[PDB]
């Protein structure tokens, strides 16, 4: 009855690298953390200036 | 046909250094589950069930 | 008097044969008057679709309840009369059917296992009886907060994949699985290359092979045939499921990063690391004095009723982390200490503690493989996953290799700056926000 | 309940100056802390009134 | 080919200490010290002392600190455990082959040099409450504990778990007094697995030569009979009905053990109907609700308890007990086939041999044997002893149950649970 | 054996004891010890009788210190009568810490 | 009390010209200030411990 | 009293944190050099020669 | 319960009745611990409806007139849809309950089935009580006639 708890579809909100259910996410975690940390890096550079 | 508890019936308790406390006996509970709803206090104010230090490489 | 090293060499070789079938037949001979015999199948909920899900578990309920040669209770009557024990399990990847019997009863034990695995009746009246039995077991499983969080952990970590599914399946599937759904499962899955006949105890291999040729001949020996799937890889997702229930007296939390598969060599060093963090329970001797800093602080500060490390393995993926049970005001502290230990091991694992982790694994492995039953399970499962039995001396060589550098590299690969999967059930208001869990996966000082 | 004990502001005054458990036996030499505080407020008040004209 | 197995080696010392060892050339070793120090050796003035002792194994000793015991054992990946029955305490120690000496030293310090420091004793007292609460979350533990208190005047009447009134009240002197009285050479057995006999014999002569304790094996357990009834409302009624049977090691005990398997012990099949279980089938005839039944068999040094245990719905408790009691009555009246005894003998023989498969099960069996009998009996002579039970012995054992003064314990909603009287 | 040198060594010890002057307040030596973690643990381990005696002695001394008074000379604690009641508790606490510290080295 | 009196001496030398007796005694008082704190008071505490058999 | 922190565990913990301590030293030095526009070092950085004459 | 059970006599007399009776007089005056928190509004409503009825009731007044009581009883105490009268019938059984306490003093009570109230036999039991000895008559006396 707890077994009726499926997690709802997040395909609407997912990054394009992690839409494929048959693909490992490990293959794109470096690129995806890369992008978001580059944002914070670029910001800190700008704020330091 | 010795051992008091492994004649299967009377109660043994175990404490350990590294391993969880046990109580064991031949009272029944395996064929008690089989016709069903024993809605058991499993991880209420409690312990942990089945034997740890039990993993492969 | 013998060394530990000598003693590992003295453990006898697992003999393996293959039938023309494709059915692998494998044994470890010992002195024992008793044996365990069984069939290990590459079948479980990972092989099932949304419509199929729970079929293997349904088959488990029917497997012992009548065959074509022994109808109704007649199999039960034979097992009981010889003093034998008949058991089954279904995981996500593996199904097993096994007999504990006297060694002299190995011919009938193999005979019965063949009859179960090939010639199961699935009488329509029996399927209907089992429907109500499975539903009550679902109602039961619901009360087990441990079973619930682990189902939730799978359901969130593996999301859109067949590894998200429970073994037992949803209640609607239980009520609408027909005989034809089950027959199709058994036809597709219970094929000789995908199954292993395993034994441990007081038997010769030759005798096991002869019985395999007697009773398992003509599963696949003209057939095998078109449409198989291999297993598609299962996407892991960094995610959180939070079943808030304040009526429940203690919180259950399970947290895991993506493990590698069964196959992967760095499972060994991950297990060394997991042994260092260890397990705890409120009934352990040693509060303050326990070696594990998580165990020591959890005992001293009353953070905990229990915790456990785990490394659950599937083909090409896993769940690596930790489960704990605690009071509503203790979740935040438990997480902080848990994550700090992962971060400590990633960055700054020292040598003495790695040796302790190594020794704990050596003791765990030898303690586990003690009895006909755990050794038989190890034969059956290993041949499915690895293809060989990996001998105790090999595991030793793999454990010995692990030092502090190996712990810190291998931990960094899986733990460091990685998205965990989180499952929470119970009084979970003080369960840290996911962003704040995520932030615990790296250290700013490093 | 008292007002003094649980009012969020009066709480702080209570725990610092009223209900604060103090050693029975502290001498003359323990007077200098309050006296330093007095000295600070004295320097503040006179100083402001000097800053009004300086 | 494995190695052809070594035989067990066995030695009684003049002081009465038994030493038993096997060299199975195994990567891990197991050492047990088995002591005639279980809860039966408590009196009215010191109840729960052996509980607190069972919980005190990693406390400071003369040769190793609390900290050293915990860290030194954990460093080599070892275990230290204490298993108690009503008769025995069993101090077990597991490690790899190379580490036996450190684990031996720790084992010897726990059992022969404990300090029971007042502050370490005090800090431990709340562990009694936790350990009891965990154990008593199985309804079976409260039932079997009440069952013995109902059965016995005396000694086997004692709980394995400390009485609540005693939590916080068990003293350092009582723990010291319990060890001095009971952890002596004549009351002790040193059992080793994957150690040499000379190394054990050397340990026993050097470190286990103690006597100023007590003369042996009881106050004598006075069977009494009676009932304890615990209202619970607990969804399911747990009930146990028993009579005085046979002391362990008597031929009569073997008749009781076979009777147990006629009537039905545990299940053999995952989710099975228990077709060859006499009690199960007799209850199942007239009871259509969820239930369980088992034959109960507890044998001791100087007494035994035999009968049955029932889990049922509150309203069905009476029906289930009476159906089960009548099925034993059918066997007492002589309605027992030779195939039934032969099946039951097969279940016993297989069950025992499986019970001694692991190191854990073998060591407990060898330890208990050494305490109860003063000997080791190989599996083939246990099996010979089982075989010698005639059908008439099984009938007679069932007859002793039916005519014997009864003991009963029940927990649940008891509005439909009968009163010995009413059976 | 040892006679003349010992009494002089004891004499300087006894002289300093009197000049220290905690005995004028009825304090024992062990009452005056700075409460670090080792010391707080030693207090905790004290038996009932010694714990309660310790508190009364402190209370009576703090009371005197408030009034800036001392006991009558009759009632001063004699150097010879000064019971080192904490020392064996404290020594054991130190021994326990040092073992933990050695284990933490390896 | 030797420190306090050393500080009194240093306050005296502070208020006087850089000339004959005042230079060398100012140097000696400066040495003694750092000698009392860094060396002499921590030696007294150790001796006092040894004296009380502590 | 600081004999406490001498032993093989503490040496290994020193070895583990040393690339990090030196990389933080690198952050601090380049940070101080940048924030003060420091003359001696920044004349020697082959782009960033925006003094010239 | 905790206040009442600080007299050892209350636990003894409560155990005494549970030992004595199969049934009904076996019930404790005080709520069983497992039931604390579990007694429902419906059970209280059910208890009043079943038991607080005209046939099971007596209105007693001291220093009020009989007409004022009679008026109260007819106007306000005319209830019946309850239970038929005065028991399930109390089945005497016999037996023992034993509570280890270590309590410095042993409290013990030994009893047999006697006589129902209002029978002449009950009066014989009441006299027997005073032969054997009930409470004391003298402050600090030796109880000479007990
Ligand atoms: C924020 C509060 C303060 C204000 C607004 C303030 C303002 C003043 C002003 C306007 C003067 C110049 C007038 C004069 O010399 O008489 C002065 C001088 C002085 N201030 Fe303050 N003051 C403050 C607190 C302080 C404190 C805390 C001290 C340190 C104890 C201090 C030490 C003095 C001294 C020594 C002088 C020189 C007095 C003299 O000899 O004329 N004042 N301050």
């Amino acid at each position: 009855s707890h077994t009726d708890i499926k997690v709802p579809d997040f395909s609407d909100y997912r990054r394009p690298e992690v839409l494929d259910s048959t693909k490992s996410s490990k293959e794109s975690s470096e690129a995806r953390k890369g992008f978001s940390y580059l944002v914070t890096a670029t910001t800190t550079v700008g704020v330091a200036y | 046909m010795l051992s008091v508890a492994a004649r299967s019936g009377p109660f043994a308790p175990v404490l350990s250094a590294t391993s969880r406390g046990v109580a064991g006996a031949l009272r029944p509970l395996v064929q008690a589950a089989v016709p069903a709803t024993s809605e058991s206090p499993v991880l209420d104010l409690k312990r942990s069930v089945l034997c740890r230090e039990s993993l492969r490489g | 008097t013998a060394t530990y090293a000598q003693a590992l060499q003295s453990v006898p070789e697992t003999q393996v044969s293959q039938l023309d079938n494709g059915l692998r037949v494998a044994s470890e001979q010992s002195s024992q008057p008793t044996c365990t015999v069984g069939v290990w199948i590459d079948a479980g909920s990972r092989y099932e679709s949304e419509k199929n899900n729970g079929a293997g578990y349904f088959v488990e309920h029917l497997a012992f309840k009548g065959t074509k040669n022994r109808p109704g209770n007649a199999l039960e009557k034979e097992v009981e009369s010889m003093g034998a024990h008949l058991n089954a399990y279904s995981t996500r990847e593996h199904t097993a059917y096994y007999i504990k019997a006297l060694s002299k009863d190995l011919p009938k034990a193999v005979e019965l296992l063949a009859d179960i695995v090939q010639n199961c009746s699935l009488e329509d009246s029996q399927i209907e009886k089992e429907r109500d039995v499975i539903l009550q077991e679902l109602q039961e499983n619901d009360t087990s907060m441990r079973d619930v969080v682990f189902n939730y952990l799978h359901a969130t970590a593996f999301q859109g994949t067949p590894l998200a599914q429970s073994v037992e399946g949803p209640s609607e599937n239980v009520r609408k699985l027909s005989r034809a759904d089950l027959t199709e499962y058994l036809s597709r899955h219970y094929k000789a290359p995908r199954m292993v006949l395993a034994a441990a105890g007081g038997l010769e291999h030759r005798q096991l092979l002869d019985l395999a040729q007697k009773h398992f001949s003509g599963l696949s020996g003209t057939y095998d045939e078109d449409a198989v799937p291999t297993l598609s890889p299962c996407r892991f997702t960094g995610s959180q499921i939070c079943h808030r229930e304040d009526g429940l007296p203690l919180a259950h939390v399970a947290i895991a990063v993506e493990g590698p598969g069964w196959a992967h060599p760095d499972n060994v060093a991950l297990q060394v690391a997991n042994a260092i963090i260890g397990h705890y329970d409120c009934t352990y001797g040693g509060g303050a004095h326990l070696s594990s800093p998580l165990a020591s602080i959890a005992a001293t500060n009353k953070l905990c009723q229990s915790f456990q490390t785990f490394n659950i393995c599937y083909a090409d993926t896993g769940l690596l982390g930790a489960h704990f049970v605690c009071d509503h005001m203790s979740i935040d502290d438990m997480m902080f200490v848990l994550q700090g230990q992962w971060m400590r091991l990633c960055t700054s694992a020292t040598e003495s503690e790695v040796l302790r982790g190594k020794n704990l694994l050596r003791n765990a492995l030898v303690s586990h493989l003690d009895g006909t039953t755990p050794v038989c399970e190890d034969i059956g499962r290993s041949l499915l996953t690895y293809g060989r039995r990996i001998p105790l001396a090999e595991w030793e060589s793999r454990i010995a290799e692990v030092d502090a550098r190996v712990v810190r590299e291998v931990c960094s690969k899986y733990f460091y700056d990685q998205c965990p999967a989180v499952a929470g059930f119970g009084p979970i208001e003080q369960l840290p926000d996911y962003n704040r869990i995520r932030s615990g996966m790296f250290w700013l000082r490093f | 309940t008292n007002i003094r004990k649980s009012h969020p502001l009066m709480k702080i005054v209570n725990n610092a100056f009223i209900d604060l458990p103090a050693p029975s036996n502290i001498s003359s030499w323990w007077n200098f802390g309050s006296l330093l505080g007095i000295c600070l407020i004295l320097q503040i008040l006179t100083g402001l009134f000097l800053a009004m004209h300086y | 080919v494995p190695p052809h197995p070594q035989d067990l080696e066995f030695t009684r010392l003049p002081n009465g200490l038994v030493i038993a060892s096997l060299e199975n050339y195994a990567p891990a070793s197991r050492i047990g010290l088995f002591i005639k120090a279980g809860s039966r050796y408590e009196n009215s003035n010191n109840l729960g002392t052996s509980h607190l002792l069972r919980l005190a194994s990693s406390l400071t000793t003369k040769g190793a600190s609390s900290f050293k015991i915990t860290r030194g054992i954990e460093a080599v990946g070892g275990k230290l455990s204490v298993t108690s029955t009503r008769e025995n305490m069993a101090y077990t120690v597991e490690c790899l082959r190379d580490d036996v000496d450190i684990l031996m030293e720790f084992l010897l310090n726990v059992t022969t040099a404990p300090e029971f420091r007042r502050w370490e004793v005090a800090a431990l007292q709340p562990q009694l409450r936790i350990d009891k609460a965990v154990a008593l979350q199985n309804p079976q533990a409260h039932v079997i504990e009440n069952l013995h208190a109902a059965a016995y005047r005396n000694a086997l009447a004692n709980s394995l778990y400390c009485p609540d009134y005693r939590i916080g009240k068990v003293t350092p002197v009582e723990l010291h007094d319990y060890v001095q009285n009971h952890f002596t050479s004549a009351r002790m057995a040193l059992i080793g697995l994957g150690v040499s006999h000379p190394v054990l014999k050397q340990v026993a002569e050097q470190f286990l030569n103690i006597r100023g304790g007590l003369g042996l094996s009881g106050a004598k357990a006075k069977y009494h009979g009676g009932e304890i009834r615990e209202q619970n409302g607990d969804s399911l009624v747990h009930a146990a009905l028993v009579a005085e049977s046979a002391a362990i090691g008597s031929a009569e005990a073997n008749a009781f053990s076979v009777l147990q398997h006629v009537l039905g012990a545990g299940p053999h099949v995952k989710r099975g109907s228990n077709a060859t279980s006499s009690l199960y089938q007799a209850v199942a005839k007239g009871v259509h609700q969820p239930f369980d039944v088992s034959a109960f068999n507890a044998s001791y040094s100087d007494s035994g308890l035999f009968g049955f245990y029932t889990i049922s719905q509150a309203a069905s408790a009476g029906d289930v007990i009476k159906a089960a009691y009548n099925q034993v009555k059918t066997i007492a009246q002589g309605n027992l086939s030779n195939p039934d005894v032969q099946a039951a003998k097969n279940k016993l023989k297989a069950g025992y041999l499986m019970s001694v498969e692991s190191s854990e099960g073998f060591l407990d069996e060898v330890g208990s044997q050494a305490l109860a009998a003063g000997s080791y009996t190989p599996p083939s002579t246990v099996l010979q002893q089982i075989d010698a039970v005639a059908d008439a012995d099984v009938i007679n054992a069932a007859k002793k149950f039916v005519s014997g003064r009864k003991s009963m314990a029940a927990s649940g909603n008891l509005g439909h649970t009968p009163f010995i009287d009413e059976l | 054996a040892v006679s003349a040198s010992s009494r002089w060594l004891e004499g300087i010890r006894k002289w300093y004891y009197n000049a220290a002057g905690f005995n004028k307040l009825g304090l024992m030596r062990d009452d005056t010890i700075h409460e670090n973690d080792d010391v707080k643990e030693a207090i905790r381990r004290l038996p009932e009788n010694l714990y309660d005696d310790r508190v009364f002695r402190i209370k009576r001394a703090l009371d005197l210190s408030m009034r800036q008074q001392i006991l009558p000379k009759e009632q001063w604690t004699k150097y010879e009568e000064d019971k080192s009641y904490l020392e064996p508790y404290l020594k054991e606490v130190i021994r326990e810490r040092k073992e933990r510290e050695e284990w933490a080295k390896k | 009390w030797a420190l306090v009196a050393d500080l009194l001496t240093l306050t005296w030398i502070g208020g006087q010209p850089v000339e004959h007796p005042y230079i060398t005694i100012g140097q000696l008082a400066s040495v003694l200030y750092f000698l009392l704190i860094l060396v002499l008071m921590p030696t007294a505490g150790t001796i006092e411990n040894k004296l009380l058999k502590w | 009293m600081l004999t406490r922190f001498l032993g093989p565990r503490y040496r290994q913990l020193a070895r583990n944190w040393v690339p990090t301590a030196s990389l933080w030293g690198a952050v601090g030095a380049v940070g101080l050099v940048w924030a003060t526009d420091w003359r001696l070092i920044l004349d020697w950085v082959p782009y960033i020669n925006g003094k010239f004459k």
